[PDB]
Formats: C-alpha cells, structure tokens, sequence
C-alpha cells in the first residue's frame, strides 16, 4: 500500500483560564509532519518533519488561515454542545476531531474518515459513503440534521477525494526516502537471572518504521503468548519506534525459547535466541 | 468518562555509562487531556523537558512523549512522575535499562 | 494539506 494521511483536532474549554486551547496535528501513516498550538506565542502551523519544510509561504499562510478559523469553530461548538448537554460553564469539556484519507498502492481513495468525540465518546461520523452520518446520542442527531441541511457531507466528501488524496500523494513523494523506506528493527535478545531457579528472556526491537510489528515467543513451538510481557510500541523520539517482549523461563530452559519478529522492513521474518 | 495514564520510561538508544542520551516518558491512553509529567534526577525535577504535541488514538484516548537529555551513570537514578485526575496522589516509575 | 470545512455543530 499503503498510505494514509490524518488530521487529529483537540479542543478543550478551562474556564476561568483562558479561552479554550485548540491544538491540531498532521500526520502521514505513523509520522507527524504538521501542528498548530493556540498558545504558542504566535499562532502557526509549523512543520514536524524535515520533508514538509520545503513548502512555501503560500501553504504555511493558507494553513494558518485556515486553523485560526477552526480554533474559532471549535470554540463556538463548546458552547454550542454545552447547550446541547444543558451542563455548567464551570466544568472542562472535550471536541476530539479526527479525520483523513487512506490509499492504495495506486494512489486512488480507499476510505475518508471524519470522526468527532465530545468528552471522549463518539459524538459524529462521516459513513463509508461519504455521504450519511451516523450520530451517537439525539445531541448529535441536531448537529446530523445541521449539517444534512448545510450539505457538509457533499463539502467534506470532495476534499476527501480531491485535496486530501492530491496532498498525500505529494507528501508521499517528497518523503519517499523515510515515508516509503522501511527501517528494519535492530535486535538483540538479553538474559537476566530472577533467581536461581528463573531467568527473563526480553526480545528487543529498536530504531523500526513503520510503528507496527509482530514480536512473539516461542518454546520448541508453539506461541507462549499468554505469559509473553509485551510493552506496547513507543517512540523513541527520533521518529522511530521501540519494543520489547518479555518471558520469564526455569532455568535450563533458554535454550528451547525462540523469540520472532515480524516487520516490513526485514526481508525475511527473524529467529532469535540467547547467545 | 476518565481514564488512567499507561507510563514508560526508556532511553532512545541503548543506555551505555557516560555516552550521551535522551530519557524518555511515555504517557499514553489517558482521559481527560490535562496531565502532569516530570523526569527526575536523583529525586529532584530536571529543568530543560521538551514534550511532543499532544495527539489520540482511535478511542479518543491521548498520548504524550517527553523527553530530555541526559547522561546514563552506574549511580545515578532516573524517573518519571506522573500526576492526572484519575491518580490520588502522583505515579513514579524509575527508569531501568533493561526496560 | 488539512480540510476547509467549516463544521460547526
């Protein structure tokens, strides 16, 4: 494939401290490329990744611009869906935003996304068929039946198929040498003594994009996945990930234990073992 | 709704004695988005932290990375200290390089 | 490059 690109929206009201904070990041499949803070000391939508800063001013301008009004609207929408929920303007609230476009390995649009949470439910969805929405409580129906009456599906349906695709398509050339290059994970297994009767085997993998991977144990087959300590996959900061999986074997038994990993990256699946 | 933060402290290369690093904090999968994150040295706050801009995943919950340079020793000990709305009282977990 | 769809609720 693969590609996706996502724009994920958080607004969130603290009365008495302010105006609400909207925060806005871009990314392209697992790496961030564009942000925005409403409390930065100038507002602007700033690059992430070293592949987005050869834009020119025309976009960071046009990207501006057009965050600096959705701060706005999002602003309006927490009083709105605090009418909506008939609650206090004492209290913090919570818009989530998050939407974009996946494609396939021949650019065409798989799928658009446009989702919306109010204090971490879902509240909205864009349907498949870019066309209908599904609400999740009758609060949503009202904002359904605004936007069914303001045609927002049929706007938001042509920049799912239009911009969104063209842009990525674009970013997708332009970071091909990380966005298209896999990173293989480096591995290694370690040893460390429990007692004198246990030992933890742990599974490294590091420095891999992108962030997904399969890392399982093994002992003389099959899978040990229901006493395997998996970590969830992290950054490291560097704009690639880490994991580890860990078993804890009886000694004399390390010998049996396989760890394997699974990643685009490699060529061939690896086994490992402790040396 | 609330939901309480999952935390990771990690280097980003691996840790050896006197070579330059980044110590890193990973709180993910938290609700509401206000949260508390500090990195120690020996007990006490370090001053420079850098986080990543704050961001979800697919069931609204955020996540968040700080990080801050630092220099591995075989004495000195290093942490996180995390407080949300969710925790009575803050949440350390002390980096180890083996983790 | 992000959606200029004003969606207000």
């Amino acid at each position: 494939g693969s590609h996706s690109m996502r724009y994920f929206y958080t607004a969130m009201s603290r009365p008495g401290r302010g105006e609400p904070r909207f925060i806005a990041v871009g990314y392209v499949d697992d790496t961030q490329f564009v942000r925005f803070d409403s409390d930065a000391a100038s507002p602007r939508m700033a690059p992430r990744a070293p592949w987005i800063e050869q834009e020119g001013p025309e976009y960071w301008d046009g990207e501006t611009r057009n965050m600096k009004a959705s701060a706005q609207t999002y602003r309006e929408n927490l009083r709105i869906a605090l009418r909506y929920y008939n609650q206090s303007e004492a209290g913090s609230h919570i818009i989530q935003v998050m939407y974009g476009c996946d494609v396939g390995p021949d650019g065409r649009l798989l799928r658009g996304h446009d989702q919306s949470a109010y204090d971490g439910k879902d509240y909205i969805a864009l349907n498949e068929d870019l066309s209908s929405w599904t609400a999740a409580d009758t609060a949503a129906q009202i904002t359904q039946r605004k936007w069914e009456a303001a045609r927002v599906a049929e706007q938001l349906r042509a920049y799912l198929e239009g911009l969104c695709v063209e842009w990525l398509r674009r970013y997708l050339e332009n970071g091909k040498e990380t966005l298209q290059r896999a990173d293989p994970p480096k591995t290694h297994v370690t040893h460390h003594p429990i007692s004198d009767h246990e030992a933890t085997l742990r599974c490294w993998a590091l420095g891999f994009y992108p962030a997904e991977i399969t890392l399982t144990w093994q002992r003389d087959g099959e899978d040990q996945t229901q006493d395997t300590e998996l970590v969830e996959t992290r950054p490291a900061g560097d704009r690639t990930f880490q994991k580890w999986a860990a078993v804890v074997v009886p000694s004399g038994e390390e010998q049996r234990y396989t760890c394997h990993v699974q990643h685009e990256g490699l060529p061939k699946p690896l086994t490992l073992r402790w040396e | 709704i609330q939901r309480t933060p999952k935390i990771q402290v990690y280097s980003r290369h691996p840790a050896e004695n006197g070579k330059s690093n980044f110590l890193n904090c990973y709180v993910s999968g938290f609700h509401p988005s206000d949260i508390e994150v500090d990195l120690l040295k020996n007990g006490e706050r370090i001053e420079k932290v850098e986080h990543s801009d704050l961001s979800f995943s697919k069931d609204w919950s955020f996540y968040l990375l700080y990080y801050t340079e630092f220099t591995p020793t075989e004495k000195d000990e290093y942490a996180c200290r995390v407080n949300h709305v969710t925790l009575s009282q803050p949440k350390i977990v002390k980096w180890d390089r083996d983790m | 490059l992000s959606s200029p769809v004003t969606k207000s609720f």
